[PDB]
């Protein structure tokens, strides 16, 4: 409007409706389908089997944690001289032990999140919620005070980003082509595509 | 490359060229496609360079042979 | 494509002459020399690039209607 | 199966680079020699062969000045790039004599 | 004279405390080459990967970055015992 | 069938050797008993002229290059043996883990010409026998100055 | 059954051997820098080896002309790398005790 | 024969030009401009396409700032391997032409190194080499197996793309830059940095090399931004920010915006030239800024390129790092400001070589109106 007179933007109908019109006459998608396997990780139908399934995710971050601090403490003993404790034996519970609190950490944010989602039976961003509160109060069990409130939150906002920047987001902006005429305005004239562009093949690696 | 060892061509090449030029009859608008169209060509260029089959056909015959022979 | 490209190129030689007596401590109006030839280098170079852009345009509605796009009379009017 | 005898003297043999294209206009010579293309070469191409000696000439003379042997390098780059660009435009005369490119004043010049 | 923050610790202790990283150091390429082959082993072991949903990549960079631990802590923490 | 077995098979011992002595010295002696084991490996394959090659260019040359620099830049690498039987399983496992499992293939056998060869990497393949050619000017002029 | 399948396989783990230990064997027992590039040689050797192979089942020339490469290429790449080696040894200062052995 | 001339024209004039400097080698001229020159023309004769056009420029460029006969030639097979890795079709052009450049570089950051500056720079050569070697090692294996498994050489594989990521620095195989370029010399790492990325998109542009993967990128992206920030020493910021660009440049390359990158790179040398060859305090500043994105200058529009494609992909994740990350790295850029004005009285070398410098502050400033159709 760019008047101070009347409100700025403005109103479209609810009644009348547009009857949806091709984006171009042909439509070649270069984008694969999800694989059998993302729906079958995804399914958290059955609780036990969605945390033994999403599990050795953690189980890998937790064992190259381990191996990256074991390396560590590792270069700096002395070749040269000898050592009267074994390298091993001072090594092992270092990467045990970080493969097995990720671990449980990871199991801990599987298992609530899919016992949430059926004991609902809604999909919902409070079930990453209280997923990433239960795994941060589990973090944080005798650390000092700050901690106790700051990992719950910082936990359960994890989920929150996921959801709003993985799931949302896309969805929410799928219709938007950029080429031939704007999604809303097909009135407008613009050159009509035949076929949409390809700018790559499906990937295969 | 394409070129045999002694002279001519490869041991498989015909079959290569053979995929080649069905994915170049083909008209779809993504290699993809093409290759979806012409895989059983791919097949037989895999089959001639590995023997597979063959050697899965093989593998069945001395099998049951040696059923029969210890029955 | 641009109208203003030449006019461009010549503020643009002069901001180069003026800029390079600054940077090594003269005055702008030292080695006048300078100033006339980076003026009219830089007008010819803005010139040229316009063309450039010009024909990469025409190359660009050559193979979009090619690959299938429909553009109208006006639409090939828009690439000179 | 059986080896295939060879012939030490003849055997088959091609250049490393290939130009994929079908002759779009009228072959002249299907394999031109580098006489021959020199003889194609157009006026205006040996025109810009004698601009670009001079330039480089002057241009040559100019950095080899600062040091001390301009004379030489005057000379080196006159015939660097007369070369170069006498190489480019055989090249493109023996293109359009192979009909790969257009020849309508070459097959009217020599039928 | 200016006020001025003042600093929690003594002098001595402080200094003492930064002169527990003046230990040997090893060389760098020692980690770099084992890193560049995992990484490598790693990057074509990623193509087989199954699909995880966004939400469980998001949990696990978030406990590979809490996991993670300086070079520079275990430098100075580190002890040649058992 | 047996003696393409034994190289085969002692290829790996050879290579076990040079990581395993502590000697710069005999790490080099190991390399060029493995590159004549290498030598008569491709000589089962059907390779003459290719396994001459790697004979002349490794234990022909390379390997006076590095004797020279062996002898140039002699230390005392005889410190102390850390060979603890426990470092010697765990490598030994760390190479049967990798080494295992992998798509083999049947044994072929593929006699070889020179006159093929020669051919193409002077006609259909000049390029690649050019760019090689300036990649030794490129090792010349840099180790040399 | 097949003595080809057997003697393919067993070439299979000596070649995959050979490169793992040449990549890691210095490395992991901790050497001198001529030790790794010597090591480097084997893997670039039982690679150019692979590709031999290959030509030999393929019946094609594409490996024998990657194994030449590799051959000059790997060459070159030592030449350079020992070069290196004694410019840095000739620079050491008294105080460096095993100047050569990075990964100590 | 008329297409091998093509080729053939090239090493003629190379060898002539190698042999006439060696003739006409003497202390009157030790910078040799009029070799300088023949050199610049030869490389014209390889120019064929638009990428080939900027391969020409870089390299002149590059040229113009390196002294002696040795250097430049030593730049023209850099030149050489460049033109040869984009024009590559299997496994044996992209093993050749990647690994003569690696010697080039050996030989380059060797050749420029003093007596006293010989015990670091030959020993993140050394490591550089050693890292190289391994990354080589690794593509020619995997690449027999495929070779053995397929029959063909082809080029659109997993090898290849890991391969090409070790080339480019992204993930992790970005050390081997941070050790060998803090130890040589400012322009070595300044050409090194640059002119090698255009022959790498360029490749994996036409051969279809790209991968469904997000998360090299990412983590190039998230690791420089933070060590950017997290670094003392001014070499180490500007590495890392190359790192964390060249990440967020691999996910838009991945997705088919050829156009953007090598615009991007174009952009990138300009604003890079002025900050890696310091002499004063003021183009410096104008390349920080360039590098950093500032909307006056050229930069903007370099960064404006990449923003805009990864708009359209519509992937959210990528969008909130490359927020988050360009803030970090901002602070850096800004520490980098402060040094220079803020902190304390700066006296730098007058070293008055600024060959291209001027030009490159000046296309920084100016090229922003002419280059805004492309944003
Ligand atoms: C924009 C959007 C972006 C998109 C695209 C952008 C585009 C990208 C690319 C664009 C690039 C732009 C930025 C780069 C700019 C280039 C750099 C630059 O500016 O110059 C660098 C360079 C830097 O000089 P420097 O800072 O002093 O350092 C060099 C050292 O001296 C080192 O010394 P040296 O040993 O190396 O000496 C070599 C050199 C360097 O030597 C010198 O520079 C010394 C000074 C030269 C003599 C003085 C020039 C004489 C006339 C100049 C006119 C000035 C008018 C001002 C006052 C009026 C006086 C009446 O000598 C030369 O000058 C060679 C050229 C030959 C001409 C010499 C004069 C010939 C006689 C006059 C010709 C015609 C007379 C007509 C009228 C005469 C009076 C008006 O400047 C020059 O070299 C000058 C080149 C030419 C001199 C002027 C000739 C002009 C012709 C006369 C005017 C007539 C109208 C012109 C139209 C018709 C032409 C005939
Ligand atoms: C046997 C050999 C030993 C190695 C073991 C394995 C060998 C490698 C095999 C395969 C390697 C490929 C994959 C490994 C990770 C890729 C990184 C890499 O390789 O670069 C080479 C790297 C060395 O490169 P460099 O350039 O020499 O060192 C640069 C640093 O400045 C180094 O200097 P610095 O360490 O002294 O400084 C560290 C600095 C460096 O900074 C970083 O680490 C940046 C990384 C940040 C995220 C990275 C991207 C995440 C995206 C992952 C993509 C997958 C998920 C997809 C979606 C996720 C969306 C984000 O960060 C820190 O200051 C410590 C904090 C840790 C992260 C900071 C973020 C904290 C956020 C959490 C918020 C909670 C706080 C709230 C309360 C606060 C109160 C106010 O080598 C390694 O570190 C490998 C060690 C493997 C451990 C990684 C742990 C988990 C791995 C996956 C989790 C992803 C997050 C990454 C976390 C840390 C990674 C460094
Ligand atoms: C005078 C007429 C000029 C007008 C047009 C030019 C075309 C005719 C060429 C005529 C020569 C004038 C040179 C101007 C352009 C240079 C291009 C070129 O030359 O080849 C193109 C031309 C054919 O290729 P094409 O036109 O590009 O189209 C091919 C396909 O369309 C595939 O190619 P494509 O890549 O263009 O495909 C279309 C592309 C669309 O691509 C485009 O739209 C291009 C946009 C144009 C940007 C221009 C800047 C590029 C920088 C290079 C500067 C030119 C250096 C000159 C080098 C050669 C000197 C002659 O779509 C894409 O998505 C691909 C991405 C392209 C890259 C993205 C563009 C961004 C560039 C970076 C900009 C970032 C800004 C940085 C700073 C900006 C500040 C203002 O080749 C030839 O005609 C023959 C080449 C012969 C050159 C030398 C031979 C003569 C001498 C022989 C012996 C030499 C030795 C003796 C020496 C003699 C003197 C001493
Ligand atoms: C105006 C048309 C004709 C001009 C006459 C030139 C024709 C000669 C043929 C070409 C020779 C080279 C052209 C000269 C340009 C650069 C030469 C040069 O570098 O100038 C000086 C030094 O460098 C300079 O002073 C820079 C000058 C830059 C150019 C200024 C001249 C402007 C016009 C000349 C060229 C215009 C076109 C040439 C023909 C197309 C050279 O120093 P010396 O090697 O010691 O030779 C001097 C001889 N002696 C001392 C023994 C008496
Ligand atoms: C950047 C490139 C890196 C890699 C480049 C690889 C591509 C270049 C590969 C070629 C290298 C040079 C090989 C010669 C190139 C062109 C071929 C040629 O001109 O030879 C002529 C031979 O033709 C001739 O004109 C003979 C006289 C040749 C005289 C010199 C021309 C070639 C000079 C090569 C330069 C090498 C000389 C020393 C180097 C300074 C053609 O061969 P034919 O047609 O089979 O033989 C003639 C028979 N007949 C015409 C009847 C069909
Ligand atoms: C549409 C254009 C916009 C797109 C941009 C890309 C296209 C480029 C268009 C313009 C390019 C201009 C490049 C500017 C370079 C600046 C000139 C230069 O660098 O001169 C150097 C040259 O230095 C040299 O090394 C000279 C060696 C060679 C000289 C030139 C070679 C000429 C070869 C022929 C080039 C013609 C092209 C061939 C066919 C296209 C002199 O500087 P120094 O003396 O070293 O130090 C300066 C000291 N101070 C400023 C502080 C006073
Ligand atoms: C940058 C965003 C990060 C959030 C920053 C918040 C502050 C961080 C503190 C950590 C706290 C954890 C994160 C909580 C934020 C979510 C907001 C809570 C609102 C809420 O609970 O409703 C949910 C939906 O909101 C939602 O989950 C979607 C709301 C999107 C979050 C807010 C977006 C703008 C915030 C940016 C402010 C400034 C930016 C600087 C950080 C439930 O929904 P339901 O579907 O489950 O219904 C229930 C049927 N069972």
């Amino acid at each position: 409007t760019f008047n101070y007179v009347i409100p700025y933007g403005g109103s479209s109908s609810y009644t009348i409706n547009n009857e949806p019109v091709k984006a171009e006459e042909v439509t070649v998608d270069f984008s694969k389908e999800p694989s059998a396997s993302s729906l079958k990780l995804a399914d958290k139908s059955d609780w036990i089997a969605y945390t033994f399934n999403n599990v050795p995710l953690m189980a890998t971050v937790g064992l190259l944690a381990g191996a990256h601090e074991a390396f560590l403490h590792y270069e700096r003993t002395p070749i040269y001289g000898k050592r009267t404790y074994n390298i091993i034996k001072k090594l092992a519970p270092i990467v045990i032990n970080k493969t097995a609190y990720a671990t449980l950490l990871g199991a801990i944010f599987c298992a609530t999140d899919a016992l949430y989602e059926n004991y609902s039976g809604k999909k919902s961003y409070t079930s990453g919620m209280v997923a990433g509160a239960a795994t941060g109060a589990v973090f944080a069990i005798g650390r000092p005070l700050p901690q106790p409130l700051v990992w719950p939150l910082v936990f359960a906002a994890a989920p929150v980003i996921a959801d709003l920047f993985g799931e949302v987001y896309p969805e929410s902006m799928k219709s938007a082509r950029g080429y031939g005429t704007p999604y809303g305005f097909e009135n407008l004239d613009d050159a009509v595509p035949t076929r949409n562009p390809i700018r790559r093949n499906p990937h295969h690696y | 490359s394409g070129f045999g060892l002694q002279s001519g061509t490869a041991r498989c090449y015909d079959w290569y060229m053979d995929y080649l030029k069905c994915m170049d009859e083909s008209k779809a608008p993504m290699i993809t496609l093409r290759k979806q169209e012409c895989s059983e060509w791919l097949e037989d260029y895999n089959e001639c360079l590995h023997r597979d089959k063959l050697k899965l056909r093989k593998l069945l015959i001395e099998r049951e042979k040696n059923k029969q022979e210890a029955a | 494509g641009w109208e203003y490209a030449g006019t461009y190129g010549a503020l643009c030689g002069m901001v180069y002459a003026i800029g390079s007596n600054v940077i090594s401590g003269r005055a702008w109006f030292r080695r006048p020399w300078v100033h006339v030839t980076s003026v009219t280098l830089s007008y010819l170079g803005s010139k040229l690039l316009d063309e450039v852009q010009d024909t990469y345009y025409l190359e660009h509605l050559k193979r979009v209607e090619r690959k299938g796009l429909q553009v109208t009379e006006e639409h090939k009017k828009l690439f000179s | 199966t059986w080896p295939k005898p060879i012939n030490p003297y003849d055997v088959p043999s091609s250049p490393a680079y290939h130009r994929l294209q079908e002759p779009s206009y009228p072959v002249i010579d299907k394999d031109p020699d580098f006489w021959t293309a020199v003889s194609n070469v157009r006026k205006e191409e040996w025109g810009t062969t004698a601009a670009v000696a001079a330039g480089t000439f002057v241009m040559g003379y100019y950095l080899g000045a600062k040091g001390h042997t301009g004379k030489a390098s005057a000379y080196f780059t006159s015939f660097l790039a007369t070369k170069s660009i006498t190489l480019y435009h055989a090249y493109n005369s023996a293109d359009r004599l192979m009909g790969f490119k257009e020849n309508s004043r070459e097959v009217v010049k020599n039928v | 004279d200016e006020p001025k923050h003042q600093i929690p610790g003594n002098a001595l202790d402080n200094w003492a405390f930064l002169r527990t990283y003046a230990k040997p150091l090893p060389d760098m390429i020692h980690y770099y080459y084992y890193v560049y082959l995992f990484g490598f082993f790693f990057v074509y072991k990623v193509a087989d990967f199954p699909e995880y949903s966004p939400r469980v990549l998001v949990m696990a960079a978030l406990i590979g970055s809490l996991f993670y631990v300086r070079r520079d802590w275990v430098h100075r923490e580190f002890k040649d015992s058992p | 069938m047996l003696l393409i077995y034994i190289m085969l098979s002692n290829i790996v011992v050879l290579a076990l050797s040079v990581v395993l002595t502590s000697s710069p010295f005999m790490a080099l002696m190991y390399s060029i008993l493995l590159y004549l084991n290498v030598q008569t490996i491709l000589w089962s394959l059907g390779y003459d002229f290719m396994a001459l090659i790697y004979a002349l260019v490794y234990v022909g040359a390379l390997a006076v290059l590095f004797l020279f620099v062996v002898m140039m830049v002699r230390i005392q690498v005889s410190t102390l043996s850390t060979k603890t039987i426990q470092s010697v399983l765990s490598w030994l496992a760390i190479i049967l883990i990798f080494s295992y499992g992998d798509v083999s293939f049947s044994f072929p056998c593929g006699a070889e010409s020179l006159l093929n060869f020669g051919t193409q990497l002077y006609s259909s393949c000049s390029d690649l026998t050019l760019l090689n050619s300036l990649a030794l000017t490129i090792a010349l002029f840099g180790s040399l100055v | 059954h097949n003595d080809a399948e057997f003697l393919g396989a067993v070439y299979n783990f000596s070649i995959r051997s050979v490169f793992i230990t040449g990549i890691l064997g210095a490395v992991y027992w901790r050497r001198n820098l001529i030790t790794m590039l010597l090591c480097s040689e084997i893997a670039f050797i039982a690679c150019s080896v692979n590709f031999l192979y290959a030509s030999a089942y393929l019946n094609d020339m594409a490996g024998m002309l990657f194994s030449i490469t590799i051959t000059t290429i790997s060459a070159c790449e030592t030449a350079l790398g020992l070069a290196l080696c004694v410019g840095y040894f000739q620079s050491r200062a008294a105080n460096e005790v095993e100047a050569l052995n990075l990964l100590k | 024969m008329w297409e091998n001339l093509w080729y053939l024209d090239i090493l003629i004039n190379v060898l002539i030009i190698t042999i006439f400097g060696l003739i006409s080698c003497s202390s009157s001229a030790t910078k040799s401009y009029d070799l300088k020159g023949c050199f610049i023309i030869s490389m014209v004769g390889g120019v064929y396409d638009i990428p080939s056009a900027i391969l020409w420029c870089l390299a002149s460029l590059s040229i113009l700032n390196f002294n002696g006969f040795f250097a430049s030639l030593f730049l023209v097979f850099t030149w050489i391997s460049n033109l040869f890795a984009m024009q590559s079709l299997n496994f044996l052009g992209i093993y050749l032409a990647f690994e003569m450049q690696s010697l080039c570089l050996l030989v380059l950051g060797k050749i420029t190194a003093n007596e006293n500056q010989r015990w670091f720079a030959y020993r993140g050569l050394l490591k550089y080499l050693v890292l190289s070697l391994i990354a080589g090692s690794i593509f020619i294996f995997h690449a027999s197996s495929s070779y053995l498994q397929s029959g063909v050489m082809i080029s659109d594989s997993l090898v290849t793309y890991v391969f090409l990521l070790f080339k480019l620095g992204v993930a992790p195989f970005h050390m081997y830059t941070l050790e060998l370029f803090s130890v040589v010399s400012r322009h070595v790492a300044f050409v090194f940095s640059t002119l090698p990325k255009l022959s790498v998109l360029y490749l994996i542009s036409n051969s279809n090399i790209g991968s469904e993967c997000v998360w090299w990128g990412l983590i190039s992206l998230w690791l420089g931004s933070i060590s950017q920030y997290q670094s003392v020493f001014v070499r180490s910021i500007l590495l890392y920010s190359s790192v964390a660009e060249i990440g967020l440049v691999l996910l838009v390359l991945q997705e088919g915006f050829s156009w953007e990158a090598f615009s991007w790179v174009s952009i990138y040398f300009l604003s890079l030239s002025g900050v890696w060859h310091a002499n004063s305090k003021f183009v410096s500043a104008i390349s920080v800024a360039s590098i950093a994105g500032l909307p006056p200058f050229l930069g903007f529009i370099g960064k404006a390129q990449i923003l805009k494609s990864l708009v359209s992909i519509n992937l959210g994740i990528l969008i909130f790092s490359s927020i988050l990350a360009a803030t970090i790295s901002f602070i850096g850029y800004l520490r980098l400001i402060r040094l220079m004005y803020l902190v304390s009285p700066v006296k730098w070398k007058n070293n008055k070589d600024s060959s291209f410098i001027n030009w490159s502050t000046w296309m920084l400033t100016v090229g922003t109106l002419p280059m805004v159709y492309s944003v």
